[PDB]
Parts: structure tokens; sequence; C-alpha cells
């Protein structure tokens, strides 16, 4: 049903991460193809505090996404110096 | 200016007072109480010395171990309770206006006064003695043609049931079981028992509420725990009756 | 060097555990060991702690990385941080109009002691922090906090405590500078005027959940109540020592029973709640008496209040009672004795009372003969065993000391509900317990304004029910379920048209986001 | 007594013969005792199972008494299910008595016969035990509510609400499919 | 503007000795400074968003319009680390970027810019003499109130309550050698007997 999608993101968001093989994927998937900035940020937070931080951020990178990495890696702890380099030399390169 | 100490107020002896002696053991039978009428050449007015009710407390030996405080119209009535504590005594405090009804007193092994409860007896009403259980639950009051019945839970003394009599002589509580008087009724050897209840209105699940309906002697208390859970000291919405109730019910 | 190469250790220790935990790993060897491997090459007497490495760790780090050291509910999650001050020392009012002191009161202003209040001997630690203070608020305030942040407490919720005498004694604008300085060591605002003052610390960070006020029965009338609460007082804490007017009369109390009994009711409908003191061992008492007191206490539905402190009575030197202790006209109790005592008592505290201490921390090399050791509680649980009976006290049932000395965790939690009648009101006591376990999970008093008592301008204009006290220690949605029966009783059980919750000046934002309008003193709701 | 329904009426005789009483005025003796009971209670007990008979229906109807007296023992119809007992509350599909273990015991009634319930050794944690403040005597239950109100010895009401009540009512709202009900009643009482 | 996380004790813009840009202080409770940079129109100073710079959060730029046209851009510039408690009053410099902090730690010191690194250091630092402004035992939380910081001729004063009501006088050459001069004193509650020699 596509308004449950428009409202219960937040029980589909813990479906995934909740299921013993952590559909990470599919999660972070659906969170990013939301057509928003403020929607998005909110699951992603909800996200972080339900599952780990550094494993959603890790399944972020396995997900092509380097927006959502640095969105996500604002939640992490792990120092700016450490990631941002990372996430820059990541974003000025071609697909593969 | 404010002060500590409380003022003497010296005791004296009532009328309706029956002179002898009596003697109560307690439960533990390590302590007995011996209560007489008294005079005294006090320090208050040594001129004339004042007449009351006193007792003493002895040990097992023999041995005075201790005095009471002196109460403005003590009666010849005195029992211990078996627990061991609050010897109980009546009073009539018949020196001021309104102030005036017999209440059942209590002492402690220093016979210094502590708690009471306001017998809803008349005024004239000649009290006998006074007894209690064996396992100090009830507490038995015997006047000339009528028992009275008292409990507490919450140090609400309730008048829990009256037996009406016809010539009573003397009431006595059966040792090894409570719950069972035994008295002699114009010379007839009469035995009552008795056992708790609760006055539980109806459990069927339709329209049911534990209408728990407590008895106190002129009141019906009520209690429907399903509409307000009121702790048994109070009560929701009691209702009254012309005398003293023996027991109630609950309509479906 | 002596000392260098431990500050570099502890240096190198915090580097390395903030470079290992940024991506999730542990340590391995406890540090210290790991420590010493290094920083005692010539194992010249460095001696770190756990307190030292943290007063290493950067800000950045440390505020995110030091809890993770620490799971006790109370100790660092619900962080109730006990931080108690005193007042300048003074002479309680009674003496006045009596003639001498309390008979059993050791030190003051005039003992062999001429720095401890009233009622304190200037040995336990907060007589040393107060001194070291100058008995100055700011100071007491300022260090106690700073030394808890020190040793690695996440301290969010700070709980005054007031003690030393009778604080309310005092000329007024005197109280009105100790409250404002109190709050605002706590929040860091630098004003004056009690209503900012009390203003600004609502909004503030670390939250002052409360503030207590030992007192007297008699300093508790309808206008000091009223001060008491534009403190922002919470829980009182009233002498009582006995019940029997004899003891009270003997020891220069110079307060009745009934005065007692009037102030409970009066403070309860004003919506605190009440700790009282209740001393085993006084003079002219006996081991029967004790007994009898203590067995009443709970038993006539007058007293019957929610805390408690048992204080077994110690004779100092110096007091009203050494010039008749010396004599032999009083001899105290036997070891043996007053643990069995304590046993027999303990033995009938209801589920709803908390016990919140036993005997006083008064050093044994001063006490010249009452309690010999200072783990009474502790031999008073062992006899309970013995016996077979068991303790229900709040304190010996909450979840927090089960975790770290019972190693006991809760797994059937259920809704319980008392529902007894104290003080002339009646008063529910919702709780999430463990039946099989018999384990506190939260814990919420509620109170039905009694008509008699009640003088509040808030509560008079409409019924009412207050929420006294509500706690949680050990998902975790209970305040949430504790709120909402609550509720649910005050508007159908209780039949009142307003509740309102009696706060501490630091949490009432919590209660915003549940609906209530701040109303006086209190956080008010509408049904 | 009142019957448990009210449509007749209960009594017991010094003998020990429990005997009823309706309103038109006709007696039956409905049981005895092997001694007089100081409280009693009496119902219609029906029975039910799995796969229930004559065509699925519960009209396997028997009357029994369950009788308390001084010494301490409980007994439906001439057996002793219990000793010790001190109060007890029979109720739609239930009766309720304090062992004076310091525990509250159920026993379902659908079962026209009644044979001696298992002892409640230490830590049996089942849904028909319950554990309870010592000395509390059972007042009243309130099944439209499933709250079982004691009143413990120093004087004080204590509402509990146990498992297996809260469980049958959330189980008859199961059936009943309202899935909001049924979940705000048992997260109120914190459930799994 | 977010990035504190406490209350906001003091704060204090910088002199416009550049046209377009300044720098603005606020001191937290949290133990943190933080520097904003205030950039005007023209100066402003984007960072280009068509090709994906991947800015931080923390770095957002705050821009709005004065009365239509002034379009500010205010943009976090620092972050200063390590004060050990409240900063109870900071101030800038006359002329050069030195900015001073007066903390309840009885404590008082300078930053400046890093030559080096564009970051800010402890120039300097006074207050370690042990004291606790009104006590003296231990110190560590109950120093110094306001602060107040000229420049005589070669002279940088620094001026400071000292919780008993006297003032506290640094006086200083350059940078580094600083010395005590004379301040003053008075009581700050009722003064009662005065009684002469
Ligand atoms: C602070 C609480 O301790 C009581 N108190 C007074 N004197 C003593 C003593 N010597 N030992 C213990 N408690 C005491 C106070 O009366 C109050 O109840
Ligand atoms: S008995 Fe009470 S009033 Fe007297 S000194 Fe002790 S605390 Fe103060």
């Amino acid at each position: 049903n596509p308004e449950y999608k428009k409202k219960y993101l937040q029980t589909i968001i813990t479906a995934y991460a909740s299921q013993n093989p952590q559909n990470l994927s599919a999660a972070l998937k659906l969170i990013s193809e939301l057509e928003n900035s403020e929607e998005k940020d909110s699951c992603v937070t909800y996200l972080c505090f339900l599952q780990d931080v550094n494993v959603v951020y890790k399944s972020a990178l396995s997900l092509y996404d380097v927006s959502l990495a640095l969105l996500v890696a604002q939640k992490s702890q792990m120092d700016p110096r450490e990631y941002l380099p990372f996430l820059q030399e990541l974003q000025d390169n071609e697909p593969l | 200016d404010p002060t500590m100490p409380y003022m003497v107020d010296t005791g004296d002896v009532t009328a309706l007072d029956s002179h002898e002696i009596t003697i109560s053991w307690r439960g533990d039978c390590d302590y007995f109480a011996v209560s007489s009428v008294e005079e005294v050449p006090d320090e208050d007015d040594e001129t004339k010395s004042i007449k009351r009710r006193a007792f003493r407390v002895f040990s097992r030996e023999g041995q005075l171990d201790s005095a009471s405080e002196p109460v403005t119209g003590m009666e010849h009535q005195l029992s211990w309770k078996p627990q061991g504590s609050l010897i109980a005594s009546i009073q009539r405090k018949t020196d001021l206006g309104e102030e005036d009804s017999v209440d059942v007193i209590f002492f402690e092994r220093n016979g210094l006064r502590h708690g009471e409860f306001d017998t809803r007896l008349p005024l004239d009403e000649k009290v006998e003695s006074v007894c209690w259980n064996s396992n100090s639950e009830a507490l038995a009051v015997v006047l000339a043609n009528r028992i009275q019945l008292w409990t507490s839970k919450n140090y609400h003394w309730y008048l829990k049931q009256e037996l009406y009599a016809s010539d009573i002589s003397y009431v006595k509580w059966h040792p090894e079981k409570d719950f069972t008087l035994m008295f002699s009724d114009a010379g007839f050897i009469n035995i009552v028992d008795f056992a708790y209840k609760m006055a539980q209105g109806p459990t069927l699940e339709p329209f049911d509420n534990g209408t728990s309906l407590v008895v106190d002697g002129r009141t019906v208390n009520i209690t429907p725990l399903a509409l307000a859970n009121v702790p048994p000291p109070m009560y929701y919405r009691d209702f009254e009756t012309p005398g003293n109730v023996l027991d109630v019910a609950c309509s479906f | 060097p002596e000392k260098e190469r431990f500050i570099q250790c502890c240096a190198d220790i915090t580097l390395e555990l903030t470079d290992s935990l940024t991506s999730g790993t542990t340590r391995e060897i406890n540090l210290n060991g790991l420590i010493t491997k290094y920083s005692k090459k010539y194992k010249l007497k460095q001696q770190p702690r756990l307190t030292d490495i943290i007063n290493s760790i950067p800000d950045q780090y440390k505020k995110y990385l030091l809890p993770k050291l620490k799971a006790k509910p109370v100790r660092t999650a619900s962080g109730i941080a006990v931080v108690a001050v005193m007042c300048k020392p003074h002479r309680c009012p009674h003496i006045a109009y009596t003639g001498n002191i309390c008979v059993y009161c050791p030190g003051g202003p005039d003992s062999d002691f001429e720095y401890s209040t009233q009622s304190y001997t200037g040995y336990e630690p907060t007589s040393m922090r107060a001194i070291r203070a100058r008995y100055d608020p700011y100071e007491q305030a300022r260090g106690r906090v700073e030394q808890l942040k020190q040793l690695g407490h996440s301290i969010d919720k700070v709980e005054y405590v007031l003690m030393g005498g009778t604080f309310m004694s005092l000329p007024k604008e005197y109280r009105e500078d100790f409250i404002v300085k109190l709050h605002n060591a706590l929040s860091g605002f630098n004003g004056n005027d009690i209503d900012e003052a009390i203003l600004y610390s609502q909004q503030s960070l670390t939250k002052c959940v409360g503030i207590t006020i030992e007192t007297r029965p008699d300093y508790c009338t309808q206008t000091h109540l009223d001060d008491m609460l534009k403190y922002g007082c919470t829980r009182l804490e009233i002498g009582v020592q006995s019940l029997y007017e004899d003891v009270a009369r003997d020891t220069n109390r110079g307060h009745t029973v009934r005065s007692v009994c009037e102030t409970f009711a009066v403070s309860k409908d004003a919506g605190y709640k009440v700790v009282s003191h209740m001393m085993p061992d006084l003079p002219n008492v006996g081991m029967e008496r004790d007994i009898e007191q203590f067995k009443e206490y709970f038993e006539n539905p007058d007293f019957r209040t929610d805390g408690l402190k048992i204080y077994p009575t110690l004779v100092i030197r110096g007091t009203g009672l050494y010039e008749l202790w010396k004599t032999g006209r009083y001899k105290s109790y036997s070891a043996n004795a007053l643990v069995d005592l304590v046993a027999r008592i303990l033995a009938l505290v209801p589920p709803w009372t908390r016990i919140y201490r036993v005997q006083r921390d008064i050093p044994m090399p001063l006490v010249t003969s009452g309690v010999d050791n200072g783990n009474l509680r502790e031999l008073a649980l062992a006899r309970m065993k013995d016996l077979g009976t068991t303790c229900r006290d709040v304190r010996t049932r909450e979840v927090g000391i089960q975790e770290v000395h019972h190693k006991v965790q809760p797994d059937q939690v259920e809704l319980i509900r008392r529902d007894y009648y104290a003080n002339g009101g009646w008063e529910t006591f919702l709780s999430y317990e463990d039946p099989k376990k018999d384990i506190l999970i939260g814990l919420l008093r509620l109170r039905k304004a009694s008509k008699k008592y009640t003088y509040r301008k808030e509560f008079t204009s409409q019924r009412t029910s207050i929420v006294r006290e509500l706690h949680v220690y050990g998902h975790q949605g209970f305040g949430t379920l504790l709120m909402e029966e609550a509720e649910r009783i005050a508007k159908e059980e209780h039949g009142s048209e307003k509740i309102s919750v009696i706060s501490g000046v630091g949490v009432r934002n919590y209660y915003g986001k549940l609906g209530y309008e701040l109303d006086g003193p209190y956080m008010s709701k509408r049904i | 007594r009142s019957d448990f329904d009210y449509n007749h009426l209960v009594y017991e005789t010094r003998d020990g013969t429990v005997c009823q009483l309706d309103a038109e005025g006709q007696l039956m003796e409905i049981t005895k005792f092997p001694q007089l009971v100081r409280d009693f209670r009496v119902k219609r007990v029906h029975n039910t199972s799995a796969e229930d008979d004559d065509n699925w229906s519960a009209e396997s109807s028997e009357l029994v008494a369950f009788g308390i007296t001084n010494n301490g023992k409980l007994f439906a119809n001439q057996v002793l299910l219990a000793s010790a007992v001190t109060s007890l509350e029979i109720t739609d599909s239930f009766l309720l008595f304090t062992t004076a273990q310091h525990n509250l015991q159920f026993v379902h009634l659908n079962s026209t016969d009644f044979k001696p319930l298992p002892l409640v050794e230490e830590g049996v944690e089942d849904e028909r035990v319950r554990a309870i403040e010592r000395g509390s005597i059972l007042v009243s239950v309130i099944p439209s509510k499933s709250s079982v109100v004691l009143q413990a010895t120093r004087g004080n009401l204590e509402t509990i609400y146990p498992r297996i009540m809260v469980l049958a009512e959330v189980r008859k709202n199961i059936m009943a499919k309202r899935y909001k009900e049924a979940f705000i009643v048992c997260r109120t009482h914190r459930i799994n | 503007l977010e990035g504190h996380e406490d209350w906001v004790k003091s704060l204090a813009f910088r002199h416009q000795e550049t046209p377009g840009d300044y720098l603005l202080c606020s001191g937290s409770q949290d133990r943190y400074i933080r520097l904003w940079r205030i950039r005007i129109n023209d100066l402003i100073d984007d960072s280009e968003e068509d090709s994906k710079k991947l800015t931080l959060l923390s770095n957002k730029q705050y821009k709005f319009q004065i009365d239509d046209e002034l379009r500010v851009g205010i943009n976090f510039e620092a972050l200063i680390m390590g004060h050990d408690d409240w900063i109870s009053s900071l101030q800038w410099h006359e002329s050069r970027l030195q900015l001073l902090a007066a903390t309840a730690d009885t404590s008082l010191m300078v930053w400046e810019p890093d030559e080096t690194s564009g970051i800010w250091v402890c120039s300097l630092r006074l207050g370690e003499m042990s004291s606790k402004g009104a006590s003296t035992a231990t110190g560590s939380s109950g120093g110094f109130w306001s602060c107040l910081w000229f420049t005589h001729e070669r002279m940088d004063f620094f001026l400071t309550n000292g919780k008993t009501g006297s003032w506290r006088m640094w006086a200083t050459k350059d940078n580094i050698i600083c010395d005590q001069r004379l301040g003053i004193s008075g009581a700050t509650k009722d003064v009662t007997d005065i009684a002469w020699s």
C-alpha cells in the first residue's frame, strides 16, 4: 500500500533491522529512496539509535552511496578527519 | 508562655463504680494487674484526701512493678489484652457537657494512658466488666442485659456484634480456641461461637462490583471496590440504622 | 623521574583506549597492568586509579566514553546524586522556651565541638566538606558536584539535602540566600532573587530534581510550608523519635506527638512526602516498648509515613546523655539484642515505606556506648534470613542494589497497587514489581486531597489528587504507564477534576511533555 | 448465604450438611462435609474440554459446595484439595484461596469431578499460584476489571492483577478480534 | 547558531578591522568556546555546490537578509577546548587577534590563533597560584568573575574580580613576562565596626 509506505516507514525499518539476517540493505535503500531531507534524517537517527552506528555506516557504504554515508558518519563519533577525506575521495571518482 | 510539660489533672472516681478489687493475668502470665479503689492524701489540697480508682502491675513473684496514671473517672473494669500490652479499662468522663461518654481506655505496663475508643453506649449505662479474646483480636464488653463485640483493623474500633440477653452474670472466652464465648443468662449456660465473614456483594461477572459492606454497629458502610477502592478506615457512602446492626447483605 | 612517567603513561593509555574504542573494541588486561608495564620501569610507587585515568580523557571523548564504565541505574543512569550540604551552626529553636537542648543531640554550637552544626560531630565527611567551604552553600555545592564529576559519574539529576540542625529556624533573608545560592551553583545563573533563580534552574542542565529540608514538627506550619514550597523543597524529614509522650517529655523534645501527627497530615496534604526519624533505645523505653511503638507506627493509620530513618540511640561525650549515662541511670542495649530488635522491626515494614537509613554514621572512636559496628543492616538482614522472614523495604527491593549485590535480574514485571489510609487521606501506591522475586521496578504514590486538612489555594478551589512522588529505577516506558494509570485513578477512582504533581524545580519540564501546565509550585493538569 | 447466581439460597446445618432453598420454598440436601465448615460457597459448576461432546455444549452440570473450617481445609464435596487455607472466593470460572503459605492459589471451575490438587513446591512459577504478602486475606474479586482485592494483616488494602485473569481476558479478546482493546489492556499490565 | 551543548554564559563580537568580515565568540557552561565567522555580502565565500564538496552539518552556514539585500553568511569557525570549568567572562583585544577567557576555576587565560595550523592554543595562563576565590585551601571551581583587558604603552593589564571583593592586576610586557601589580579591596557584605589603632 502506498499510504503505509508514506506513513509507516519506521515500522518497515524496524522490521528490516529486526530479522536475524539483518536486511539493512533494503532499509537504507528505502530510506534514501525517500524524496525528502527532513524525515530521511529522522529515520537515519532512529536507525542509529536502534542499530549500531558502525554496522549501519558500513552498510551505507555497501549500498553505494556517499551522501547517506556522510549523513550517518555524523552519528558514529569517529573523528571527521578520519572519514571526511575518505568520503571526498569516494565522491570525486568514477562509478567503478 | 509556651511550655512543654502538661498540667496535672488529678483523677477521681465515678458513681456507678463497683467497690470490689479485680485481678487480671496477661497472656504470657508474667505480670498481673490489680485494680482497687483507693484514697490518697494528695499534695493537691492535702486537707482532704481524694478517693478514686487506681491500679498496680505486679510481677509473677508478687513484686510490685508499676503504678497507674491518675485518670478522672476509672471504674472497676480492667482486663489485660493477651498480647501483653494495653491493659483495657473503662471511664465515665463526666466533668463537662458533651464530653460525657463512657469510653474504653487503654494503658501500658507503665500505667501511662495510650489510646482509647468511644463506646457508643448511653451515659447512664451500667457496664459490668470487659474482656479480651484468646488471640487478642476481639474485645467483649458486658452490661446488665447486653454484650458487645469489638475489633480493630486500623485502630478504628468497630462494633461488630451485640448479643442481647436477659440477665448476665459472667462472660468467659474459650482459651484454646478464640471466637467462642460463654455466659450465664438468667441461670442458663449459653455458648456462642463466631466466624469472620466477608459481606460480599455478587461476584457474578455481569454487573458485579465487589460491594463489600462493613458493619459498625449503628452504621453500615459500603465499598464498591470496582468503583472506588477506598481503604477500610474510610468508606464509600455509608448508611445508618436505628439500632445496632447484626449482619448485612446486598441485592443482586 | 618519580611521577612524570606516570602522567605520560596515563596519556598514552588514554590515547590508545580512545583509538581502540572509536571502532568498537574493548581492552584486554585491565589497563593498570598495561599501565605498569610502561610506567613502573623503575617501580617508583606510581599507583594509578580509575579516577586518575578518567580525569585524563579529552572533553570530546570524555563526555562520550565515561558512562561506558558504569551501569547501575541509580548510580549513573537514574543519576539522583545525593549531594548533601549544611547550614551555618546555630542553636535549635526549642532550647529557648524549655531551658535546655535535646538530651541526645551530640555536638552543636556549645558542645565540646566549636565548629560542627547541631546534631553533628564535625567528623562526618559532610562536616569536613562544609568547614573546608566554611559553611558557604555555593562552595559546598560546587565542590560536591565537581568531586562527583571527577569520580567519573555522569550526574545529571542532582538532589539536594540540607542537613544540620533545624534549617527552618533562621532569619528569612538568610534562608532565601541559601536556597538561591544552591540553585545558582547548580544552574550557573548568578542572580539573587528567588523567583528568578527558580525560573532559571527550571531550564537548567544538571536538574535540581528536588531538595530535602529536615526540620521540626512545630516549624512546619502553613506559612513555613508555603516558604519551603517556594524554595523548591520536595521531601520533608521530621524528627519524632518516639510515639510515647513521656519519652518526648523527658528528652526535652519540646513538641507533643499530637503536634507531630497534625504536621504530618497537613504536610502530606500540601503535596510533600515525609520521612520520619524513629529512635530506638530511647531512655525509659525498653525492648518491649521499642517493639510496641515500631509495630504501632505502621499500624496506626495516622502516622504511616512514606519514608523512615531508624537511628539507634548513641551516647556521646558532652551531650545531656553523658551526665545521665555516667551515673548509670541509663544503660544501652546489647549488640545481639539490638540486632534482633532491628530484624523484628524491619520484618514489619510495609511494601510502600522505604527505609532510607539505619544507625547513624557517627564514628566508632567517639561513641561512648551504643551500636558497636557500622554495618548494622548487614547483620539485621542476616538475622532476618536466620529467622525465616524477609524484608519488604523499597530500598531492599529496588532493582539497582540487586544488580550489583544480589546479582539478580528482573523478568516478571507486573502491576501492583496498594491502597491505604494515612494521615486522614486515601493514599494509593502504584508499582511495577516482580511478584516471584519481590523486586520493585517502578513506583508512584498518589493521594486524594482530604477536605479536612488541605489548604493550598490550588487545591481547595476544586477537587484534586496529588502525585506526591514518581520514581523509576530499572523497553523502559514505565513512568508513562504509571502516570496514565494514575490519571485513570484520579478521574474515576478519586473523582478529581485537576491532578497536580509536586516536583523538584529541575524536573518541571519532564511533565511538560506529559501535558501538564505549571500552576504555582506544582505541575498541574485538569481533567 | 445466597447462591453464586443469587437465583437460589443455601445454608449449612450444625450437622455439617449443606442444603438448598428456593423462592418457592423447596429444599434439597446439597451435600455433606467431614466437619461443619465456618465458611462456604456454592456453585453449579459445568465442564468443558478441548473438543466438547454433546455437539459442543457445556451443559454437564453439577452442584458443588466449597467449604472451610477452623482447622483450615477446603472441601469440594467431601474431598480435601488443600489444607490450612485462610480465605476463599469463588467467581465465574474461578476459585481463589490463600494457602497460608504466602501464595494465592487458583482453581478453574470447569471440572465436575474434583480431585486433590498438587502441592505448590518452592519456585513452581506457574499461572495457577501467585505469591502474596504474608498474612494477607483475600477480600473480593472483580472479573469485570480482572482485579483481586486483598487486605493485608496490618489493614491496608491491596489490588493485584494476577497473571491468569488478565491472560484469560487477553485470549477472549484475541478471539473477539479487537487487537487494540486487548493490546491496550495487556500493555497496561506490562505483558510480553 | 547551534553547536553548543549547554547554557551560553557569555559572548562578545570582535572589532570589524577588516570590513565585510569579523569574529564572534560564544563561551558555554560545558567548558567550550566557539568562534563564528561573520561574513557580509561579496565576502561570504560560499562553497560551489554544483560540484559536491561534502560539507559537514556542523559547518552549516546561516545566510539571512537584514532588510532584503545584505546577505550575511555567518559560519562557524573554531572550537576552543579545555577550560576545566565554566567561562564566566570573555573579551577580545583592542587590536591583536587574542581572546581572553576568564573562567570559574580560579584561572584566566589568553588564546591566539596558531601561526602554523590555523587553530587556537593557550598563549598565556594566570591564576595557578593556589587559591579558590572565597576560599584558599583547595582551588578548583570557585575563582574568577568578570575580566577587563586593556593595554597601556607596552603593558597588557588584566583586571579580575577575585570572588572576595578584591580586584587582581596582571601587567605583562609583550606576551610572557607577567607580574602582579597592586589592586584594590573592600568587603562584599555590610561593615560593622571600625576600630582605630
Ligand atoms: C538527625 C536525627 O538523629 C537524631 N539524633 C539525635 N541525637 C542522636 C544521636 N546521638 N544518635 C543518633 N541519632 C541522634 C535527631 O534527633 C534526628 O532524629
Ligand atoms: S532534638 Fe531536634 S531541635 Fe533538638 S537539637 Fe536535635 S535536631 Fe535540633
